[PDB]
């Protein structure tokens, strides 16, 4: 899609996604937290340890990502692989393993 | 006899040995009967070779019955 | 080799007199003994089901040797302690093994 | 990565006779498939699955879903576990033949 | 070679971008076709819970920003691409045990 293509040119020109999102110094983001468990696995308890299949359920405001859909052939929603915008560092803090972050991005 | 053979790349017609008076064609699909459709092998047979659930054996004592199904014999 | 030994014992508890309350002390313990070697038999050999192995065939000859000397070695307990008070010797019993067989035991003395 | 109103999952449609059907089951090569030595395959099934309780904006309203029926092959467990232990049982009931 | 500035015309001069579907407008939807081949049923850990299988998925999608006339070319009819050049559609095993 040309849209798509110009659109996502123009967001991305000058965003950086090592920075966090404040339109104005001293801004807090604002991140929602849910849980969606699609499987426990295994509790262990030999090793006190507990695996578990879950989507994470993330949501944020990222002011750079706007856009007037008229300007661009209606598109409301766009679908933009992680690594290229701001994500937060929401990370499993008790693991038992050394894997703080997601698997699948 | 004349027979079609999928023992020669590419496809041959070749004569058979003595005792081999017969052109058959066996055909079955496999993991890409999907993209590539069937398997195809040719040959000479002094019997008619036997045929299984999912083979299916086309057998002649003539010249050349044994086309690839993209050929005429 | 442990099959082998045990097959061995299994033949060998019909030698042991049923005075000695030990016949049945003698297979059991040899029942037991390659029972425990099953248990081990299942850790050494593979867990497939595709076909009997050489050696499962042998483990499960040696397990029925084992149970059938078992059987038989009741049997043998039960004609021992077997009142006349209750049964008495019929005529094929005392035909057979008392004036046929003992005469065609050469090994036995 | 993306919703069912952006892309949509089917099953691959095949030919025989100048008609398209769907591949409804899980492909095996007849010849190449070596069987496992434990487990039997009996159906292997493939379904589109769709979830109309969810919507189509979001990548829950999908899935191709593709399933193993499959049935053991009960031998190892027949010549190692069963057959001992119900010999042995019988070996118990038979005690009572035992005098005391 | 006439792949070399084929592959050319269609990834670099026509600025194809491979994080965008292969959509004129984006209120189309790609159609992926994916079938499933078993190569073969390696376990079935009981313990574990966990059925591992050698599976080849077979998708099939078109994506009308790979196209070109065969006879403006030489009669190229098929073409060979890593799929970090071009779009794909990250197909994945929901139900998984490992982190894969
Ligand atoms: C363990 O498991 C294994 C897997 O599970 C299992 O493997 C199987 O072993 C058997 C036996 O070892 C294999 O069967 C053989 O397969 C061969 C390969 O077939 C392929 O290639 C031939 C073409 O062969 C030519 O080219 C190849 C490659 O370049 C060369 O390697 C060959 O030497 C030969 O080259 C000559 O000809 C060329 C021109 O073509 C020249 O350029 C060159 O200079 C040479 O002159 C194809 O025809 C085959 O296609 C057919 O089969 C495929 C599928 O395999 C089909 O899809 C296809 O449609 C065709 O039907 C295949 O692509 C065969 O060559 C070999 O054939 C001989 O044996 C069979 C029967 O056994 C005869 O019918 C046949 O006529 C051949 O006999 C000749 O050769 C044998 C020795 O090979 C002689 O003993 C015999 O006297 C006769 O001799 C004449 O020709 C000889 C040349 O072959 C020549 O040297 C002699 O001097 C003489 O003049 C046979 O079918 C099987 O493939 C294995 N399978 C796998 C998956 O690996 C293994 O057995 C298991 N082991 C145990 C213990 O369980
Ligand atoms: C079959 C072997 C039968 C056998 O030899 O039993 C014999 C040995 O009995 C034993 O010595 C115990 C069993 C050992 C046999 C060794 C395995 C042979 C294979 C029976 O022993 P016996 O007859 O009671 O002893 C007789 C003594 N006499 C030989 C001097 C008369
Ligand atoms: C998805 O569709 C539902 C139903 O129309 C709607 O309530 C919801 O807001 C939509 N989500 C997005 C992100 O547009
Ligand atoms: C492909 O190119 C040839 C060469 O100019 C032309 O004749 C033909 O019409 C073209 N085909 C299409 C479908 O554009």
């Amino acid at each position: 899609s040309v849209m798509e293509d110009t659109l996502l040119s123009v967001l991305f020109e000058t965003y950086n996604p090592k920075v966090r999102p404040a339109q104005t110094v001293g801004d807090k983001v604002t991140v929602r937290v849910g849980l969606t468990l699609t499987n426990l696995l295994i509790l262990n308890e030999k090793i006190e340890e507990m695996t578990t299949n879950v989507f994470l359920n993330l949501a944020w405001t990222d002011y750079r990502l706007q856009w007037d859909p008229a300007a661009y052939e209606g598109i409301k929603d766009l679908r933009i692989p992680s690594s290229d915008v701001w994500q937060p560092d929401i990370v499993l803090m008790n693991n038992n393993d050394g894997s703080f972050e997601i698997t699948l991005h | 006899i004349v027979c079609h053979t999928t023992a020669t790349s590419p496809i041959s017609a070749v004569t058979c040995p003595p005792g081999e008076n017969l052109c058959y064609r066996k055909m079955w699909c496999d993991a890409f009967c999907s993209s590539r459709g069937k398997v195809v092998e040719l040959g000479c047979a002094a019997t008619c070779p036997s045929k299984k659930p999912y083979e299916e054996v086309t057998c002649c004592s003539t010249d050349k019955c044994n086309p690839h199904p993209k050929q005429r014999p | 080799i442990p099959c082998l030994l045990f097959s061995f014992l299994t033949g060998l508890v019909f030698y042991l007199p049923t005075d000695s309350g030990e016949k049945m002390t003698l297979s059991i313990s040899v029942l037991l003994s390659l029972t425990v070697f099953l248990l081990v038999i299942v850790e050494l050999i593979p867990s497939t089901s595709s076909a009997v192995p050489l050696i499962g065939k042998y483990m499960l000859f040696t397990m029925i040797f084992v149970i059938s000397s078992i059987i038989i070695t009741v049997v043998v307990i039960n004609t021992h302690h077997r009142s006349p008070s209750t049964h008495t010797m019929p005529q094929w019993v005392r035909k057979i093994f008392i004036d046929t067989i003992p005469n065609v035991m050469f090994f036995s003395t | 990565n993306y919703d069912a109103n952006e892309i949509t999952m089917d099953l691959m449609t095949d030919t025989i006779d100048g008609k398209d059907y769907p591949i409804e089951w899980i492909i095996i090569d007849p010849e190449a498939f070596t069987e496992n030595g434990e487990w039997e395959i009996i159906h292997k099934p493939a379904k589109k699955n769709i979830y109309p309780d969810k919507f189509p904006n979001g990548t829950n309203y999908q899935d191709v879903t593709f399933y193993l029926i499959i049935r053991r092959k009960p031998l190892f467990y027949v010549i190692n576990f069963i057959t001992p232990c119900v010999l042995i049982s019988f070996l118990a009931s038979l005690a009572f033949y035992l005098p005391a | 070679n006439e792949e070399e500035r084929l592959i050319n015309d269609l990834l670099i001069v026509n600025k194809y971008n491979k994080h965008v579907r292969p959509v004129k407008h984006n209120n189309e939807v790609v159609n992926i076709a994916l079938s499933l081949t078993l190569s073969n049923l390696i376990s079935l850990k009981e313990t574990d819970e966990t059925l591992t299988s050698n599976v080849w998925m077979d998708h099939a999608w078109y994506d009308h920003r790979l196209t070109w006339n065969a006879s403006e070319y030489s009669d190229i009819s098929i073409l060979r691409l890593p799929p970090e050049l071009v779009w794909i559609p990250d197909i994945v095993l929901q139900n998984n045990n490992d982190g894969q």
